[PDB]
């Protein structure tokens, strides 16, 4: 059981990036997958979650337009479209695996990608 | 909206000391809180949920303790591997918010 | 720490505590219902505190049969819940244990109509006073199953038809890697053909369907579809992937979902267990795995249960 | 009317 993340680089600020997260040990109707992101020298903030099982998608304010969360069913990967990305988008950006039946913390995270813009 | 202001940011303790960390919230989220470890650099993992319950392999020195809306997290006895910068997160609401991390140094 | 549920009716004048909401069936018993009412006497002059259990089979036509009643006069007239009630509220509360009987129905949620528990208390001085919405507090209480703790058999199931054209059969078998399955895990289905006739294998069809017996409706809740032939005279063998969830599944009206306090998102009906060897709804599940035929049928079904693991 | 939470003391 394990996730892990790439997709991370330098960016044009207004173009776009993609970032990916790979499962194994679990399934994505199962579970619940979640970006946290954290800029250098702060503190953690979520960015988006998605729950495949029920087809809900779920953004935070500060990302709300641009960022877009999506999973491949058959290969359990999550993405996050990022479109038009702005100064304060760097950051270090964590998968993140919690259980559908029933959410009970985040349990399982990636070692995630920097994303630089 | 749920702020979860977090104090305090950062604390002295050497080893066998005890640590608490108290996690203030805007509004009653019941008691759906979790707490996460966060070596530097490393990803954060997962140490109390529902503002109690320890998951499974956590070490008997983490516990959680709620009252009214100061949930706390209570390390027994801090270990030399404790030391990381601690997230409280309320999950009853959406958008889901995290708060501000507390560091522990020697 | 612990917590418990409170209520309170318009008046403010009558309070009722829960230490739970969801109470559970063993199949071979029902748990109680234990809980403590807290009374205001005065304005109660009435002199008769009821409570009262109930399980409503309010489903659709609309109507509505109470398939099971119970009642309790608490004042005027013990669980370790029960005493902590009680010594928190000092001196007057007094307490309503209720035991559902074995072979009631599961707290179901057809999709949007079902059954589910309903907990009401009231005060009067007859229990043919009328019932006031000025007086009454209510909560809608769920009664559910949680997956057995000891595997089962694999559900291996076979079939051969003997085609009169032909003058040797499609053996065939189909086997699930458990019988149990968990909400959001996923299914394994093992498809076996072994062809010896001159007929060919078109199209096989997977699918996962609901058995909804109220007291049958079916409606397949996860699908799957491949165009993997056998070829005559040959052999196959592939392990297809299953889960059913609720995404796409919204559409279906009627589809019974784990029952709701108030309208929550809930995954599809866990599988109710029968009592050893029933009024309400009885919902199970099985696979099946259809083969046309061409030179057009063949199926066999697989009862398996999809049902929750036991709360940590 | 709503439902609460409350403490087992």
């Amino acid at each position: 059981v394990q996730l892990v993340e790439s997709g991370g680089g330098l960016v044009q600020p207004g173009g776009s990036l993609r970032l990916s997260c790979a499962a194994s040990g679990f399934n994505v109707y199962s579970s619940s997958i979640h970006w946290v992101r954290q800029a250098p020298g702060k503190g953690l903030e979520w960015v988006a979650s998605i729950s495949s099982y029920y087809g809900y998608t779920y953004y935070a304010d500060s990302v709300k337009g641009r960022f877009t969360i999506s999973a491949d069913t058959s290969k359990n990967t999550a993405y996050l479209q990022m479109n038009s990305l702005r100064a304060e988008d760097t950051a270090v950006y964590y998968c993140a695996r919690s259980r559908q039946f029933w959410y009970s913390g985040l349990d399982y995270w990636g070692q995630g990608t920097l994303v630089t813009v | 909206d749920i702020q979860m202001t977090q104090s305090p940011s950062s604390l002295s303790a050497s080893v066998g000391d005890r640590v608490t960390i108290t996690c203030r919230a805007s509004q009653s989220v019941s008691s759906a809180v979790a707490w996460y470890q966060q070596k530097p650099g490393k990803a954060p993992k997962l140490l109390i949920y529902s503002a109690s319950s320890l998951y499974s392999g956590v070490p008997s020195r983490f516990s959680g303790s709620r009252s009214g809306t100061d949930f706390t997290l209570t390390i027994s006895s801090l270990q030399p591997e404790d030391f990381a910068t601690y997230y409280c997160q309320q999950y009853k609401y959406v958008p889901v918010t995290f708060g501000q991390g507390t560091k522990v140094e020697i | 720490g612990t917590r418990v549920f409170k209520k309170a009716s318009p008046n403010g004048k009558l309070t009722v505590y829960l230490g739970k909401r969801d109470f559970v069936d063993h199949i071979d018993l029902v748990e109680p219902v234990d809980g403590v009412v807290l009374v205001d006497p005065e304005y109660l002059k009435e002199r008769r505190v009821y409570v009262t259990l109930t399980c409503a089979f309010r489903y659709g036509r609309t109507f509505r049969k109470d398939l099971f009643v119970a009642n309790v006069q608490s004042f005027p007239p013990l669980t370790r819940l029960q005493e902590r009630l009680i010594k928190k509220l000092g001196e007057h509360a007094y307490p309503f244990t209720f035991e559902i009987p074995p072979n009631l129905p599961c707290s179901v949620t057809l999709q949007p109509c079902g059954v589910d528990y309903e907990v009401k208390a009231f005060c009067a001085e007859n229990l043919e006073e009328k019932i006031h919405k000025r007086n009454s507090v209510r909560l809608v209480i769920r009664k559910v199953q949680y997956a057995p703790e000891r595997p089962g058999p694999q559900p291996t199931a076979e079939t051969t038809r003997q085609f009169l054209m032909s003058d040797k059969p499609l053996h065939l078998e189909a086997s699930l890697d458990k019988e149990i399955y968990y909400h959001g895990e996923p299914i394994s289905v093992n498809v076996h053909v072994t062809n010896n006739t001159n007929k060919t294998v078109k199209k096989i069809k997977i699918s996962v369907r609901q058995y909804a017996d109220i007291c049958q409706y079916k409606c397949p809740v996860a699908m799957e579809e491949a165009d993997d032939t056998v070829a005559p005279s040959s052999t196959f063998c592939k392990v297809y992937t299953l889960t059913p969830f609720l995404a796409n599944n919204r559409e279906k009206r009627g589809l019974a979902l784990d029952g709701k306090l108030k309208h929550e998102d809930t995954n599809l009906a866990s599988s109710t267990l029968l009592r050893e060897g029933i009024l309400g709804i009885i919902v199970s599940y099985k696979v099946k795995v259809k083969l046309v035929v061409s030179r057009s049928d063949v199926a066999v079904e697989l009862p398996f249960t999809l049902m929750h693991p036991k709360p940590k | 009317e709503n439902t609460v939470s409350t403490s087992l003391g």
